């Protein structure tokens, strides 16, 4: 029914990043397919993903976190480079894929 | 050569103030010890149940293993 | 005021401030030490050889 | 050449490049502060170290009393032989906080600041492997004989390793007097890899806890984290001089106040607090043979976590079931130091193998299991 | 940091020849700023709202020329030494950092 709806949205609270104010894929790891879907994300969505992880930075130095009313919540959480980084693995699966055959 | 390199950073402005001006532990109680409290209770529940297990499981198993030293009256019932 | 004369005399000048250093230890040495000493021999009364020297040190056979 | 004489200059450069306008994140916490502590743990241990050796024999014959003539004659020999077997205890506590802070913020995923990593543990622990030898009391040469008879069990190659390893056909002086040069030998060799875990370390600069780029916020090493160290230095050097100063032999065994006889064993042969974890897992696996590559892969088993993380995230900040599968680890490790320092007799025996099992489960199994169960439950 | 090394050059190890010259520079300036109608108006309107008064060149020159090395050391000690500036930064300033370095720039010649 709607479980699998209830554990994400119970883990992404459980998780907490949202307290920092960050996006789901402002957390991810930046390996090579990160690293390079991050080069195509439009200026904007660059510089606000720029923002938000300097922000975190600095709450996490300060030993704080945003007050209750400023956190990302689970159904405003934008995925704003899944889609890219979809791509990009795509493309190199392809020539992985090709330069084998 | 680090200091840079490193971001395409935009946008962003940043205020400080020298440390002469301000001071070194500010708001111990209006803003630290809350957050102190905040941090731990936060955390104790990750954190204090594996360690609770371990002190369980060391009890019982020091205790067991001095009992095992104890003797059981039921091996001299019939040795009259 | 003696923030604003200690900073004006000794903490300005890199010099004066090493000076106040140098200075600063000897004679906080020499406090510190009679100090700590005094201290640990009142948490041990009469059980030093400082304090039962004099039943042996001359008065004896 | 260049405006400041900090950045021209061939080794002045390299001190400034190192520890004044290295770049280091502006988050990060306390837990980073081990690394320096190690380092400078390592500077005191070869100071102390060496002020020893000036006053030891090694011989058989004259080790036990050469340590005691250093604690007894010596100005401040005894002091100086408290720092340095209390350091090398002040050595492993922080060397199992600087891992542990990279096992749970992924610090091991700069794989070659890692592996050097996992070659100066091991180092370390041979140097106090071989250093414990060096007063010869019985604990010293008990332990000596246990560990080194382990390789006899090795196959083909076995015995002559071992009788290779003493110099003869058990410890004795010539063991002695081997051990001794490699103690003040290894030493060295950790200063020396040091220096390449650093290398590769400035290749990325430091990780940071929240596991995410921090070029948008870093900040000079100095004053920032010269400060923060030093602070971190006083902090921990307090508890360290309060033991070896209060309480001098509460970490020691007294079977180590007798000289070593190899006509009496002594009743329970166990190692210092450092080591009883691993001598726990070697004592699980009753079989010469499977408990040495037990104890062996005890420590190897670090060279495979780069190998086994699965999340889409670096530090475990925000994972919650890793944090809490990470603190059962650590109560895992006190479990095995408790079975580790008890004799081999029921409860302990059946205890001893549930912790050891864990242990490697946790590690190869749990960890990049849950990594994986967790990446799903970021819709990933 | 060659900037800020030049002001603590100044506090610490002027020369007559610096301040012999600097003296000549600034001459030539406050000359030259009477080098029009409009320039001459605005000292005028200028001095009288903020000293109440003209200060003639014969006047300035004469105070310029009182000036020397051991005066200029103790005027900018005075002034820049150990002190706590303000600082603003635009642009790509991410090479430029840490207002607790910059702080230390201000002492130690
Ligand atoms: C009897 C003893 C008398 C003789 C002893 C001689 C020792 C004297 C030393 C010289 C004086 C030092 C001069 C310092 C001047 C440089 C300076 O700027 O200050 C240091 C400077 C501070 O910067 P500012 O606050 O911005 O100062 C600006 C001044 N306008 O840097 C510091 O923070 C250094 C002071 C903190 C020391 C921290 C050390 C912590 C160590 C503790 C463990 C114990 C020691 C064991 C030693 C091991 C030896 C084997
Ligand atoms: C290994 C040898 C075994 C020897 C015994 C192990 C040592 C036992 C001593 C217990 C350790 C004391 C630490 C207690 C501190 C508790 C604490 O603060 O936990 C919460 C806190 C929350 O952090 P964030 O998620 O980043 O939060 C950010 C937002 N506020 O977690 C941390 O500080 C991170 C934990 C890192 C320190 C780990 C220390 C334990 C060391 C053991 C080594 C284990 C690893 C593998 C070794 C195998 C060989
Ligand atoms: C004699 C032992 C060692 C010395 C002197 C040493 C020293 C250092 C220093 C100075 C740092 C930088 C500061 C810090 O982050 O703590 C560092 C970082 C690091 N060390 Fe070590 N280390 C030692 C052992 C090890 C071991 C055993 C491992 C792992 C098995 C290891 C793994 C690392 C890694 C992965 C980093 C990265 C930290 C980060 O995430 O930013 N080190 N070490
Ligand atoms: C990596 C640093 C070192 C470690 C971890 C270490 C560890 C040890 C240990 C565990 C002992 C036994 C202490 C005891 O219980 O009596 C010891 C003894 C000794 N070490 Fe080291 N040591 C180190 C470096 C050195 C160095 C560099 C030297 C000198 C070149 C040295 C010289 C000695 C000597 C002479 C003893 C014998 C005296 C004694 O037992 O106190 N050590 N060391
Ligand atoms: C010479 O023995 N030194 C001992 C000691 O406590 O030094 C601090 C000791 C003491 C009692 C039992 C076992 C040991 C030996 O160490 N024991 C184990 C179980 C061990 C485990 C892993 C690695 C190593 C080594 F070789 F250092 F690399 C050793």
């Amino acid at each position: 029914g709607r479980l699998m709806d209830r554990i994400r949205k119970w883990y992404y609270n459980a998780a907490g990043f949202n307290k920092y104010g960050l996006m789901r894929d402002d957390t991810l790891y930046e390996d090579d397919d990160v690293k390079e879907a991050l080069k195509r994300l439009p200026e904007d969505l660059y510089n606000e993903r720029m923002f938000r992880i300097k922000r975190a930075l600095d709450l996490s130095l300060k030993h704080r976190i945003l007050p209750k009313e400023q956190w990302v919540k689970y159904e405003e959480d934008k995925p704003y480079l899944e889609p890219y980084l979809k791509e990009v693995i795509r493309e190199r699966l392809e020539r992985e894929a090709w330069n084998k055959k | 050569i680090h200091f840079g390199n490193l971001a395409r950073v935009r946008h962003i402005i940043t205020y400080s103030l020298s440390p002469f001006e301000q001071r070194a532990i500010p708001n111990i109680f209006s803003d630290a010890l809350p957050n102190v409290w905040r941090r731990f209770s936060s955390q104790v529940f990750k954190v204090a149940p594996p360690f609770l297990g371990a002190y369980l499981l060391y009890s019982w198993g020091t205790q067991e293993f001095e009992r095992l030293k104890r003797k059981n009256p039921a091996d001299y019932e019939n040795d009259q | 005021a003696l923030l604003r004369q200690a900073y004006s005399a000794l903490f300005r000048r890199t010099s004066t401030f090493a000076l106040t250093v140098v200075l600063g230890a000897v004679l906080f040495e020499r406090a510190f030490d009679q100090g700590a000493d005094a201290i640990f021999e009142h948490l041990n009364e009469g059980k030093l050889w400082k304090h039962i020297k004099h039943k042996y040190e001359a008065s004896e056979e | 050449m260049a405006p400041n004489i900090r950045k021209s200059h061939p080794l002045l450069k390299m001190i400034n490049n190192s520890l004044i306008d290295l770049p280091a994140p502006s988050n990060i916490s306390a837990w980073w502060n081990f690394g320096s502590l190690l380092a400078v743990c390592l500077m005191t241990q070869i100071l102390t170290g060496l002020l020893l050796a000036m006053h030891y024999t090694a011989d058989t014959s004259l080790a036990f009393s050469s340590v005691a003539h250093t604690c007894r004659n010596v100005q401040y020999g005894w002091l100086i032989r408290n720092l340095h077997a209390n350091g090398a205890s002040f050595f492993f506590i922080c060397i199992f906080l600087h891992i542990g802070r990279g096992l749970y913020y992924g610090s091991y995923l700069y794989k070659e600041t890692w592996n050097t990593g996992v070659i100066l543990l091991l180092t370390l622990m041979a140097t106090a492997f071989v250093g414990y030898v060096l007063p010869w009391g019985q604990m010293s040469f008990w332990g000596a004989t246990v560990i080194t008879n382990l390789f006899s069990a090795i196959p083909y190659i076995g015995h002559t390793l071992v009788e290779w390893a003493w110099g003869g056909f058990s410890v004795d002086n010539p063991t002695l007097t081997r051990f001794f040069a490699l103690h003040f030998l290894l030493p060295f060799a950790i200063a020396g890899i040091t220096i390449i875990h650093l290398t590769f370390l400035h290749e990325s600069g430091s990780n940071n806890p929240l596991g995410i780029s921090s070029d948008s916020d870093k900040i000079p090493f100095h004053p920032y984290y010269s400060f923060k160290d030093i602070l971190g230095l006083t902090l921990m050097l307090t508890p360290f001089l309060t033991l070896a100063l209060f309480s001098p032999n509460l970490l020691g065994d007294p079977e180590n106040f007798t000289p070593a006889n190899p006509l009496v064993t002594p009743p329970h042969i166990k190692p210092e607090w450092y080591f009883l974890f691993a001598y726990a897992i070697l004592r699980s696996i009753p079989n010469k043979l499977g408990g040495v590559l037990a104890l062996a892969a005890s420590v190897l088993i670090l060279f495979l976590i780069p190998f086994l993380h699965k999340s889409k995230q670096r530090t475990m900040t925000f994972r919650p079931l890793s944090q809490t599968l990470f603190w059962l680890l650590v109560a895992n490790l006190l479990i095995l130091t408790w079975i580790g320092s008890q004799p081999v007799e029921h409860p302990f025996i059946i205890i001893g193998q549930m912790a050891s099992l864990s242990y490697f489960t946790i590690l190869l199994i749990l960890f990049p299991t849950i990594g994986t169960l967790e990446n799903k439950m970021l819709n990933y | 940091f060659c900037a800020q090394g030049e002001w603590m050059r100044l506090c610490t190890s002027t020369t007559e020849s610096e301040v012999k010259r600097a003296k000549n520079h600034l001459r030539s300036a406050m000359v030259a700023q009477l080098d029009g109608t409009t320039p001459v108006c605005e000292t005028i309107g200028s001095h009288l709202l903020n000293y109440g008064r003209r200060i003639s060149l014969e006047e300035w020159d004469s105070r310029i020329s009182a000036v020397d090395a051991r005066m200029v050391r103790d005027v900018c000690s005075k002034y820049i030494y150990d002190k706590c500036p303000a600082l603003a930064a635009v642009g790509p300033i991410e090479q430029l950092l840490d207002y607790n370095r910059i702080r230390s720039g201000m002492y130690w010649i």
